[PDB]
């Protein structure tokens, strides 16, 4: 789905 | 509302081909990606900018960095410094701007497909958009849920708690006794079902659509450095016109350009007047602006 919220 | 041009350049023309695209394809659809850009022109503080009364307050309340606020092992260490942004930020204490009613004119024109937005202020569906064609993939304000068993609660308990003077006893589940925040996504959390449910749907739409009209992706005031959200603009299919409105280059569009890739340097309001202009939608949208 994508991961987690984050700036990676 | 009142706007002017970013530089001495004028993106009137490139502006035009998208009102070409759409008046050659006037029974295709738009899907809109957008960003804090989008709300700088509604007075919205940004919890990183100094010089923000926010970021200060913040500051003072030993926040160790602005992004610790939307990070969850922060806020149960301490949630003091989130309710002061929730305070400053809930929906309601802005109104929204010129893009945000292009938004809502595009949807009269039945030309909206979907508005996929990183925002948090709700300010597309407080103009009036409807809720079937928002995909707010950091969540809202709207529902409160328990970070620990996941119950629902209303969002007016979270809320009334915001008007207290100091802000203190913050809302705890009274099932497990956890904190209870708002449906925000936070740094480390993942997005809500919803969309990447959407984004599988509006993206086999988009495909179908290149061998029927032709559809256009638009990505408006975002720098796209956060994911999820920002894999999307590379995720667009090849045959799909992209077109992005920002004060720089970013993301896809500047790692790995697209012959039919349309840049436009503007501001988002700016970017919205030019382009009711050019598609000749002036009367429709100065009545919205005027409601
Ligand atoms: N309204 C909000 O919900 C809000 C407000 C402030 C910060 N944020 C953070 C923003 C964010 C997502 O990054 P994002 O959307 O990319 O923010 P961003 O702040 O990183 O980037 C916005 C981008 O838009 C550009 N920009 C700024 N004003 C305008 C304008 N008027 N017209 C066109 N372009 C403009 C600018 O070049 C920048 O790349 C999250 O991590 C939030 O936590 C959200
Ligand atoms: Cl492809
Ligand atoms: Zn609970």
């Amino acid at each position: 789905k994508g991961g987690a919220k984050r700036h990676r | 509302m009142a706007s002017m041009s970013v530089s001495t350049a004028s993106t009137e023309m490139s502006v035009r081909k998208i009102a070409a695209h759409m008046k050659s394809n006037p029974n295709a659809k738009v899907i809109f990606m957008v960003g804090a850009g989008i709300s700088t022109s509604c007075g919205i503080p940004d919890f990183r900018s100094p010089g923000t009364g926010l970021y200060h307050n913040l500051a003072r309340l030993k926040l160790p960095y602005p992004e610790a606020v939307f990070d969850v092992d922060f806020f149960q260490s301490d949630p003091l410094p989130f309710y002061t942004l929730a305070k400053e930020l809930y929906p309601g204490n802005f109104r929204p701007s010129k893009f945000h009613y292009l938004l809502k004119l595009f949807q009269d024109k039945d030309v909206l497909k979907r508005v996929y937005t990183q925002n948090i202020d709700t300010l597309e569906r407080q103009a009036g958009v409807k809720d079937d064609l928002i995909i707010e993939a950091h969540g809202s304000f709207a529902h409160c849920h328990c970070i620990g068993c996941g119950k629902v609660y209303p969002p007016q308990v979270f809320k009334s708690k915001l008007a207290e003077h100091p802000i203190k006893d913050f809302v705890k589940c009274d099932v497990c006794g956890e904190l209870v925040k708002p449906a925000i996504v936070f740094f480390g959390e993942d997005l809500p079902d919803s969309f990447s449910e959407t984004w599988l749907n509006d993206s086999e739409w988009l495909r179908e659509k290149i061998t029927t009209q032709q559809p256009l992706v638009i990505v408006v005031g975002t720098s796209l450095a956060v994911y999820p959200f920002a894999s999307l603009p590379e995720e667009i299919p090849r045959k799909v016109k992209r077109v992005l409105c920002n004060l720089e280059t970013v993301g896809d569009f500047k790692a790995n350009k697209r012959p039919t890739d349309l840049i436009v340097h503007q501001y988002s309001d700016e970017f919205a007047e030019q382009l009711v202009e050019e598609l000749g939608w002036q009367e429709d949208f100065e009545k919205i602006l005027t409601a």
